């Protein structure tokens, strides 16, 4: 890796910040917590 | 409307017949106000992937500019994602457009990724492109209009 | 149980190779590229009334119509014994699960593209020697056969015995009450496609009794005031989602077991079945029965397409055949409303009312398919629409005879 000026920076195509319940929508901080909504609430 | 076992989430189109996000959409602004929570979660991840050019159709908006430097690299995505996260069913922030600062020499430029760009020619107060410079080289020369 | 399904591959309509490309393999819902146990997969999770159809799949029967040519294009077994491969795509192993790219080191022989290849089933000895694992494949191939032996709507099969519903049937059926016909097709199919059942199993004679009990409702003979044995299907306004059926239970004046067996194959000539989830459901809901129990008899060669003429053990022409009474959605429902008025369910004013509200609905079905066939021709590559032509859509065959069959099926 060579830190430099130009290097077409491209944002993640899917905001890693939050995690939406796809069945419902109750979002979560870490992917992990979203597994619980989908394993618990939606199962 | 979401679809089962790996199928694209259909975006209920105008005629009221869910269509699919990978295409060309026309977003009646008002809609985009009581809907962002969705927009940003299904069509947005799509536009970035570069597979769903969308036209947000809002009459006359206020418009914030942001001159960046063509030398260095930049990706106009977050100065947009943020703008989206500030749209209530109430009010939207002045549409922000990033614009490279016009250089004097013929500089090497870093491939930036942009998304927002208006259809109508709203560049009517540019006045001048490089007052003091003996000549703009990479920026858009805009000699003082006579 | 049962192991001897005689199939028939989809027609090419005059096209070079089978109507489907490479992308169809990695787009199927559910289990990756596994065409088996698919069909009602994109409908596993209901969001609303609106029929599930995207850009590539312009209709309801579009998902199935595609998995058909994709199915036949990879059916050398049962018709040759080998496994072959079409355009660099083959099955993983003898069990025949999902389709992966041709394995290196020992690649299978290239499939010889051919139209309408007769499937014998016994030709592939590995099938019977591994029945409990590759059982769904029997139900699916049977589907493709019923769909292939027709250029206008899947030919299923009604029946109804001479005597009343068994004592084990009436107790099993009282569990699918508040369940739309769209869902009954999903529960019926998913049933006979996962474990080898018997021809005389309780869930088989009940699901068959549920299909023929649905036809009478579709014709209007088995309405709210005339149940087969306490079961019928209440239809909502045609302008307010006519797809809703539901098997309601009542205690009114039942009909009566017919003097003889009314075994008869039915079809939907009008290309309307393509976008109607109710027609596709009624067809596949009956096919689930003829799966565990092969064709009760042969199909009539009377009409049908020019390619289904005299099949091996599917379509005959002698005396061992059963006539196929084909209908048309618009005239069928127009005669279905006429039944309701006869007994006094609807006013004589709602007679000519429901006709205009439905003919306008069926028009939307026609305006849609015609606009999709032009968008997606046939010589392009795939066949999500199936070239029906615009000269039809309202040339109703012997629909008037299908209605007379329902009156005879429930005297």
């Amino acid at each position: 890796v060579v830190s430099d000026p130009q290097s077409m920076k491209v944002t993640p195509i899917v905001n890693p910040s939050s995690y939406v319940c796809n069945v419902c929508n109750a979002r979560f901080s870490t992917m992990s917590a979203l597994s619980e909504h989908l394993r618990s609430d939606h199962r | 409307v979401p679809r089962p076992n790996g199928l694209e989430p259909q975006l209920i189109d105008d005629g009221n017949v869910p269509r699919d996000i990978a295409g060309d959409w026309v977003y009646p602004s008002d809609v985009l106000q009581v809907s962002v929570a969705v927009f940003r979660d299904y069509v947005w991840p799509m536009v970035k992937a570069g597979r769903t050019r969308v036209l947000v159709e809002l009459g006359h908006y206020v418009y914030t500019l942001h001159y960046y430097d063509p030398q260095i690299s930049l990706d106009e995505a977050p100065i947009l994602e943020e703008w989206l996260s500030k749209i209530n069913p109430a009010g939207i922030p002045p549409v922000p457009f990033c614009i490279p600062i016009p250089q004097v020499y013929p500089c090497i430029t870093a491939r930036r990724v942009h998304y927002a760009f208006t259809s109508e020619n709203n560049n009517d107060s540019l006045f001048s492109t490089n007052a003091a410079s003996i000549d703009t080289a990479f920026g858009e020369n805009a000699a003082v209009s006579p | 149980a049962q192991r001897q399904f005689f199939g028939l591959t989809y027609n090419f309509y005059g096209q070079p190779a089978p109507l489907f490309d490479l992308n169809d393999l990695q787009e199927l819902a559910g289990c990756y590229a596994r065409p088996w146990t698919s069909r009602f997969s994109h409908l596993a999770i209901s969001t609303g009334s609106l029929p599930v159809w995207s850009a590539r799949y312009p209709s309801v029967a579009s998902r199935n119509i595609v998995v058909n040519t994709l199915l036949g294009a990879h059916l050398n077994p049962f018709a040759g014994g080998q496994i072959t491969s079409h355009q660099g795509i083959t099955w993983r192993d003898p069990v025949l699960s999902s389709l992966a790219p041709v394995p290196a080191i020992q690649p299978p022989p290239v499939w010889a593209v051919a139209e309408n290849v007769l499937l014998d089933s016994n030709n592939y000895p590995t099938y019977v020697l591994n029945l409990s694992s590759m059982w769904p494949i029997n139900q699916d191939v049977h589907i493709m056969t019923m769909w292939a032996l027709s250029d206008q709507g899947p030919i299923y099969h009604l029946e109804v015995p001479v005597d009343p519903m068994p004592a084990a049937t009436t107790a099993a059926l009282m569990a699918y009450t508040g369940v739309p016909i769209a869902h009954l097709a999903q529960t019926a199919y998913r049933f006979a496609g996962q474990l080898p059942q018997s021809p005389d199993s309780t869930m088989v004679s009940t699901i068959r009794w549920l299909s023929a009990i649905w036809f009478g409702s579709l014709t209007g003979r088995l309405n709210r005031s005339r149940t087969c044995n306490g079961f019928y299907f209440e239809f909502a306004k045609p302008a307010l989602n006519p797809d809703q059926a539901v098997l309601k239970w009542n205690d009114g004046a039942r009909a009566a077991p017919p003097a003889a067996a009314q075994s008869s194959y039915i079809r939907c000539i009008s290309p309307h079945w393509q976008h109607q989830i109710v027609e596709v459901a009624g067809a596949l809901m009956s096919q689930s029965v003829t799966a565990v129990t092969g064709l009760p008899a042969l199909i009539d060669e009377a009409t049908l397409p020019a390619w289904s003429q005299g099949v091996a053990n599917l379509t005959g022409n002698g005396q061992g055949v059963v006539p196929c009474l084909d209908y048309n959605p618009v005239p069928m429902a127009a005669a279905r409303h006429l039944q309701w008025r006869q007994d006094g369910l609807i006013t004589a004013a709602q007679e000519a009312q429901l006709n205009n509200d439905y003919t306008a609905y069926a028009l939307t079905i026609e305006r849609h398919l015609t606009a999709m066939l032009v968008a997606n021709p046939i010589a392009a590559g795939r066949m999500p629409i199936q070239p029906f032509n615009a000269a039809d859509f309202g040339q109703a065959g012997q629909t008037a005879a299908a209605v007379a069959l329902a009156q005879a099926m429930f005297v």
